[PDB]
């Protein structure tokens, strides 16, 4: 019992924090992408250029 | 022979039946002691719940 309300119970916390990982990976991927596009593209290889 | 092999006889008889019954004893006392640990982890186990 208590190894089996253990692993149902860190299955709902695993799921969750894969959900909010997965959360604050995509706030993080669209800021990124709002600011890529709002510098400019090929901007930034000129920056390495 | 009847005397010394009769005593000792006698002696061990006497442990292996006291042992019979503080086994048995262990035996029921094993029951009670599963029975406790059992209502106990089930009632704590709505807790940890």
């Amino acid at each position: 019992k208590v190894r089996e309300m253990e692993l149902i119970y860190a299955r709902a916390q695993l799921e969750l924090e894969v959900s909010k990982a997965q959360q604050l990976a995509n706030v993080e991927a669209k800021k990124f992408k709002e600011m890529t596009e709002a510098l400019g593209p090929g901007t930034i290889r000129d920056l390495a250029v | 022979a009847v005397e010394s092999t009769g005593n000792a006889k006698a002696e061990a008889e006497s442990r292996a039946e006291a042992a019979r019954i503080e086994g048995e004893g262990s035996v029921l006392q094993a029951k009670l002691k599963a029975q406790a640990l059992a209502i106990e982890t089930e009632a704590e186990l709505e807790r940890v719940k």
